[PDB]
Formats: C-alpha cells, structure tokens, sequence
RNA sequence: UCUCUC
RNA sequence: UCUCUC
RNA sequence: UCUCUC
RNA sequence: UCUCUC
RNA sequence: UCUCUC
RNA sequence: UCUCUC
C-alpha cells in the first residue's frame, strides 16, 4: 500500500528527517 | 545579521500593512454581510469570503466567462455560502454579491491599492489547508509520478496567477507535476514549441525550471536540471529524468518556503482588538503567527460524529504548513500529540451543498501550541548517466539518521527573541502514511 | 478537486467544439446525400458516412493507392453502401464521393480546421463496435497468444494513424500484440533492427513499449516491461516474457481508458435540435453521453429473424464500451438483463454486399439505460526470474471476491451532479464466455 | 472450449472483478 | 538601544 | 456561486 | 545551507 | 482455432 | 468502394 | 489508484 516515505522539514528543530530507505532505494 | 537590519525591518512593515489591509478588510465584509461575532469568527465563513474575494479579482477567468457565459451564472457576480445562527441552529445561506462590489471593497481596504501580496497571502492559506486535508494521488497517478512521493506536494493546488510567493511555497513535486504537464501536452500535439504560442511556452517552461533549479540543494541535481531545460523539444528521456529528480528529492531534499498563513478571521479578530501590524510590524516565519494564534478564538462546524480535537489539530496543520512535517516534532511544539491523517476522524473543513445545516454543531478550535519554533526554507543536511550515478551515490550514502539543523531548537512563547532554545529529545512519524 | 477547474472547464469546451463539428458534418452531408430523417438516422448510413471521412484523410493508403492504383476502383473516390427507403421497403446503392469534397466538407464543418480529433473518435466509436461484435481470436492464435485473454483486446481494430486518445483506450492485449508482431518480424528477417529504418522500428518500438509500461498498476509488470525493452535485437525470451505479462493482465488488471464514442447519427441528430456542445460542454465519461442517449431516436436494419433487443443491446455496449465489462453491472446499470454473446441473435451491424435488401426491415434501437455511471480508466485492487516470481506469488495472493471501486456506486438520471450514489448488490458474468 | 476468462471494468462501480482463478494458475 | 562563523 | 483524503 | 532580510 | 493478414 | 463472433 | 482535469 502506498503513502507517505519523506520528510519536509517545515520547522526548524534539530531533527533527525526520517525517510523509508529500502523502499525508496528499491527503485534503483 | 548585518545592517540589513533595516531592510529586515521594511519587509516586516510592509507584511504588516498587507495583514491590516487584510483584517480590516474582513472586518468591512462582515459589516456588509450582516454577521454577528460568532458568525465573523467561523472559518468557514471566512473560507467563503475569502473565495469571493479571489474570484473577484481572477482575471482570465472573468474573462473568459464573461466571453463564454456559463449555465445560470451571470459572470459578473460571486459568491458562496454563509452559516448564520438562528434559535440555537446553524443555516447555510447562498449570497451573491457583484464583483466590481468586491474589488472596490478590497481596494477601500487597502487605501486604494490592489496589493495582491495579499491575495497571495489567502491563496497560499488555502493551498495549506487543501494540503493538510486532501491527498491528490488521482493527479500523481494521471501524471505517471508515483503516489509514494506525496510529501513533496507541497503548494500544489495553488493558481498560477499566484507570484513570486506561490513559486516559493510550492514543493519540488509540484514543479515536477507542471513540467510533466508540460511534456505530455507537447508529445500529443507536436505544433507544441513552434509558431507565436511556442514562443510562450518555451519561456514558461524555461521560467519554470529555472526556478525548480534555483529550488534543489546539491549540484549534481542542479545540473540535470539544466540538462532538461537545454532540450528544444523534450521527449520521454526528459520526462523520465524528470521522475528520477522529483524520486531523489526525498532524501537530497529540496529547499521549500513554509510560511504561516492564517485565516482571515484571526487578522480580522486581531484589527478589531486593536493590534497595528503596520506599527508592530510582522513575519510569517517569527513568532508573531505562533503568539497570534495563541490570544485567538476560531469556531468551526462539526459534522455529527466527528471529533473536535482532530479537526482543530488539522487546522492547526494547516495554518503552519506541517501536513508533511515528522509528526514527533509536530507533536512536540504542539504539546498534544498529533494523529496522523488516516486516524483522524473528521472530513474538509469546507461545506458541500448538499448536506443537512440542522444536525451540524459548532465547535471551538484549539489553536494553542506549548512552543513555538521558526519555519525554515532549507533542507536538511544534503551534504546525463554520470549525474544519475552521481546522484544514486549520494542517496546510498544518505542515512536515515543523519542529524540536521544541529543547535537548533523550539522556543517558549515567553522568549520572544529566540534567547534559549529546547532541543527535543526523542512513535509514527509519516502523516499519510 | 481543486483550482483545476478551468482547465476542466477548457477540455469540456474543446470536446463540445468536436462534438459539434462531427454533428454539423453529419448535417451537412446528409443534405449533400439527400437523406431524409429516418434515412439520416439510420446506424447504416451513419457508418457508411463515417467510415468515407476516415477514408478521405488516411494519409499513407492514399499515397500508396495513388502510386499503385487498385483493380478498377481509382484512388481519388470514396464511398460505401447509402441505404433508402422507397414505397416502404429498403434498397441500397453504392455511393461515390471524391476525396478532395469529402474533406473540404470536414474542414469547413470544424470551421477551416483539420480536428483530426473528431477523426480519432469516430475510430474509437467503430472500434468499441467492432470490439462488441467479433472476437479475433484467429489474430490471438497467429501471434501465439492464447484465445482465452479476450478481455485484454481492447482497441485492437484501432489502426496506427490514431493519436495519444488511441493508445490511451486501446488494451494491455493489443499492445502486446503489436510487441509480438514486431519480435516476430525481426525473428523472420535479421535485417531488422539494423540501417536506416533500424533506427525508425527501434523508436516505434521504445514509445509502444514506453506507453505499455505506463498502462501498467503495478511495479514489477512495470520493471518487466521496461527489461522487455532495453534487449536491444529481442528473440524468444522476450516474447515469452511478453506472453507472460500479458498472461499477468487478466489478474493484476491494467489501466485502460473507456470512453463513451457515439455515432454522428446522435451528434447530428443533438445539432439539428439546436444543442449547443460548444458553449454546453461535452465529457467521453460523465452523464453527458448517457443523457444524449436518452434523449435519441436511432434506427438500425433487422436482418430476417433477428431480435431488434439484441442488436439495440449490442449497439448500446458499444456506445459505452462494455463489451468486456462483468455483466452484472451492465445489466443494472441498463435496466434490462444484458445477455451474452453466445445467446444474441444478430449479426454484425453493417450489411455486407452480397445480401438481400427486400427481406431486410427497419427497428428502432432502445439506447436507454435505468441509471448512468461514470467510466473509469482504472483496474480494480491491484495491491527477470524474480520479477515472474513477485509477479506470481502477486497473482496467487489475489481472489476473485476482493471488492474494488469501495464506495463508487451508479447514479439516476436525475442526478446530473453525481450526489448520490447507488451501490448494487450482487448469473453469468462474462460476455465472450 | 476457450472464451473469455476476465472482465474489464469499464465502468466505476463497487464490483468483485471476476476472474476464473483455477484456470489461469493452472498454466504456472 | 538586536544578533550570528559555515 | 463545484467537489474530494489515499 | 538559508534561526527569520517576503 | 487461424475462410486468406507470408 | 471488402468481409467476419469464437 | 485515476468519481470525470482528453
Ligand atoms: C519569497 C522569495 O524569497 C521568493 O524567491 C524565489 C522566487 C523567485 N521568483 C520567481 O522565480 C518568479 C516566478 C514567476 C513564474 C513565471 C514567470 C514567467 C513565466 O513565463 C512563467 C512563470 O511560471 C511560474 C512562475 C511562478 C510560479 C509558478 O508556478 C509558475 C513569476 C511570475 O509569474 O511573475 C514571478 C517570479
Ligand atoms: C487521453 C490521455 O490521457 C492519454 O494519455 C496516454 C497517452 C499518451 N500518448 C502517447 O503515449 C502517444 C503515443 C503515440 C504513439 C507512437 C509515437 C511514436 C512512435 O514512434 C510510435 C508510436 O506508436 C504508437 C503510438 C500510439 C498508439 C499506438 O498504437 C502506437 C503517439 C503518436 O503516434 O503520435 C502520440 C502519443
């Protein structure tokens, strides 16, 4: 099932960007 | 900073004229409207005016329909629905008020200026709203971009005729849907990028990713870029190089503008109650969102079994630009733990006509965030085949670990000037996920 | 949706204007032809008339038919069968109209314009016919492909010169086909792939292969497909592979576009009442064609002994394009059982030469339909060796009872805004069965 | 006797979608 | 009458 | 003067 | 690498 | 199930 | 300017 | 996951 597998930092707050590595590099 | 301190204080009074001119005018529409408080402080009736208001002003459109008139609808008056209260009861009534009666409206507002900074301002609050709220997976499948890249759809519902802040604001999705857009419509029609209307295209598209180039971080994406752009008559290389950029801006993220903008009837509220933005001065970015958010009371109507705390935590979403923000740090500036939209139990905040105003409530929003913290218009720490490995290299070295904005932390409403920060210590942390 | 409106509201416009321009054509040559009004309307000679257009503007068979003139039939006349009735029986006669007239007709229908978009959905309107009416599993068996994935062979009769709405609406089958055709033709003769017209059939190749590759739902068709393509002297191993995804189809369904393409009999008959499509709009998928059907009068020749429900049953699948679709719908969605191919009947709808127009007679056909609903170029739920493994364990997991399209029901007629949805509630269930 | 074995969803309506399951896995 | 290396 | 999370 | 200078 | 499209 | 459900 | 934006 599809959704949401990025981060857009809106605030700016020591964080860490979560992102879905192996589905998004899967691609490749 | 520098001596451009004076500069950073011009700007900061001439968004503040652009807000009073914006609140008083919602307080001359209510005054013309007949609404009492508690109907002036309903969101949507201020979505309504502000729809009026931009329609009003929409010029191809009016033209347009003005030369092709529509079915029942005489091109030359707006309006939208208006909740008044009766006997304890909500009533949805449909107004109708000529354009030209809106413009001069606007421009009394504005001392006679047409200040479409402003508009952009309402048209960008919209875009938040419908970002917060919808998810447009329909136009990302039309397209052919996947719908897993939703987070990068920031600012995609708004209208061209929006300026340099529309640009801005909107994500690198967006600019990669329009280009597509592009694309497609020039491999159906090969007249496309030739003749008086090529001449026209090939600047919006050169216009564009210009500016899509201006919005990514690293270089090598930088340079793809302008090796799309080069293409006289882009084709289905152009496109898939197009899909591979808009892939890899979710981890080499591109730099996108988020700014707070509020509904009209906080800025009506605030002019009512006194507050010179014009004198105080304001930044969509600072704290004076986060403080005038916190002295403001907005009512909303709830449909019959729905949760007020979801629809407020929404609309909260919405004014700041975190529909796709990491939940953990939403939650956390918020003091109340955000849901993601899957679980949220509420539908648009809009209307539809055909729906019973006799089982719909009101409910008061709770606008109210334990810190405050400045929105950023940067990435994170991001530090034709050689590119596309080049890049590939980047995105395997990037981890999802890796700390950004380090120093940076989330203020107290108290600390106005930003003295000490908290760096959050730390669940889901996807929206729509 | 969102501020896309106008250019919702643009194609709506530009659809109409075709629509217009096909109906005034029709006019047009029937006062050229002297038809009356049951003549006019007559399935027959809208056919006829249609295919004569398509004929005038086939560009390449033109050139060839004038560099290699055909057996007593000069390359400059078009023509078909016009059928009039005299003293109330039938009688036909073969027309002959020169090429040049025919498109300076059309031109200066579409107001000087070439609309090679009207030409585009006229073919779709006979290609839907021809889809409902005969099954090509001859074609299915001389290309390898097993006779069973009929469902798949939408679109096939559509020929090349079609434009982006043609391999838009054409199926998953007939792009393989094409594929196996042209593996086929380079498996005969080496000297494929290779020279001037190398260059010419590997692009023709890349962009079917390109547009296959997005008819696709899910990610390891779409990855199968795309190692299909980049073989660059493809043999056995790619055929099988495409046998295998085409195989894949019938389950992990592909999105194929529907439209709804009458016969300029319609048309016409909606100009001559003073409709106007141009300022109205017009949509291939909304109530718009429903509501046009509902409202017309067609006539169609009855061979002796055949059931006039059958053949108006088999007119109206091919108006909306339901040859494939479960029959069950159909039926609701129509009001009267649709039954299937095996069990009709009747014969194709045009007339062959050789045939006796005295025992031939006239039925009107019942195109009316209960309720109305909007079609969708969707597939259902659909949520190298690996690939064909994925693909298989994909296929295994899914079931013939997962219910797609949750919440979507079918409209009344009254319902022009699609407010409220009916959701049936569920005999056979395919027509080529 | 070959004949039809899937269906197309032309129209956008709540259905199953039927597909003759034992027939079409009977080839892998 | 402010402040901050990246 | 429309509407809809996927 | 944009903690504010649209 | 190839009544013609090698 | 042809024709045929399997 | 395209209930309409060819
Ligand atoms: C706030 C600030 O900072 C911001 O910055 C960034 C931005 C800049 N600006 C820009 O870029 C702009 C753009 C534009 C555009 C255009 C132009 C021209 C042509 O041709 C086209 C185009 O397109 C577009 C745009 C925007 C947006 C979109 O979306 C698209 C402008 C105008 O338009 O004017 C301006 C500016
Ligand atoms: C309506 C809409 O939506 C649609 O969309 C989808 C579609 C798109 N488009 C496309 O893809 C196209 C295609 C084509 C083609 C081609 C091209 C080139 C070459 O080389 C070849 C080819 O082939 C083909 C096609 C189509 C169809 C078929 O079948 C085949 C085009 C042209 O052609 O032009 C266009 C577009």
């Amino acid at each position: 099932s599809s959704g949401q597998i990025s981060i857009q930092p809106t605030f700016s707050v020591q964080r860490n960007l979560p992102f879905d590595r192996p589905t998004i590099m899967a691609a490749f | 900073t520098d001596g451009e301190r004076q500069n950073a204080t011009e700007i900061r009074a001439s968004v503040g004229k652009m807000i009073d001119g914006i609140g008083r005018f919602y307080i001359q529409m209510c005054t013309e409207l007949k609404l009492s408080d508690y109907e002036g402080r309903l969101i949507q009736n201020s979505l309504t005016i502000e729809r009026m208001v931009l329609s009003a002003f929409d010029e191809r459109r009016n033209k347009y329909l003005e030369e092709h008139p529509s079915a029942g609808k005489d091109p030359k008056k707006t309006g939208g629905p208006i909740y008044r209260r009766v006997d304890g009861k909500w009533r949805r009534e449909l107004i109708l008020y000529d354009k030209e009666e809106i413009r001069r409206i606007w421009r009394q507002a504005n001392n006679g200026d047409d200040a479409t900074a402003g508009l952009t301002h309402m048209m960008i609050w919209h875009s938040n709203l419908n970002d917060a709220t919808y998810q447009r997976t329909r136009a990302l499948v039309r397209t052919g971009m996947d719908p897993r890249m939703c987070s990068l759809m920031q600012g995609s519902t708004l209208p061209r005729r929006s300026g340099a802040a529309g640009a801005a604001v909107k994500g690198v999705g967006t600019m990669v849907m329009e280009l597509i857009r592009m694309i497609k419509r020039g491999i159906n029609d090969r007249n496309f990028w030739r003749g008086e209307n090529g001449r026209r295209t090939r600047i919006a598209y050169e216009r564009m990713c210009n500016i899509l180039k201006g919005k990514f971080q690293t270089a090598a994406q930088r340079t793809m870029v302008d090796q799309v752009r080069e293409s006289r008559n882009p084709g289905n290389a152009e496109f898939e190089d197009l899909i591979f950029l808009a892939r890899s801006a979710l981890i080499l993220r591109g730099s996108v503008a988020h700014k707070s903008c509020l509904p009209a009837c906080v800025y009506g509220s605030a002019v009512a109650s006194g507050y010179d933005f014009e004198r105080e001065g304001y930044s969509l970015v600072g704290i004076d969102p986060f403080r005038l958010l916190q002295n403001s009371q907005v009512y909303s109507l709830i449909r019959p079994n729905e949760n007020p705390a979801h629809k407020s935590q929404l609309v909260w979403m919405a004014c700041h630009s975190a529909a796709f923000e990491d939940l953990r740090v939403s939650s956390f500036i918020r003091g109340t733990k955000v849901v993601p939209r899957g679980k949220l139990s509420t539908r648009g905040v809009q209307i539809a006509s055909n729906e019973n105003m006799e089982t719909m409530e009101s409910s008061t929003l709770e606008l109210r965030s334990r810190y405050w913290a400045i929105r950023t218009r940067s990435g994170g720490n991001t530090n034709t085949s050689d590119m596309r490995t080049e890049i590939i290299r980047l995105m395997e070295s990037a981890r999802p670990e890796d700390v950004s904005f380090q120093g940076r932390g989330v203020f107290e409403l108290s600390d106005e000037k930003a003295t000490s920060p908290i760096v959050p210590s730390f669940e889901g942390s996807y929206f729509f996920g």
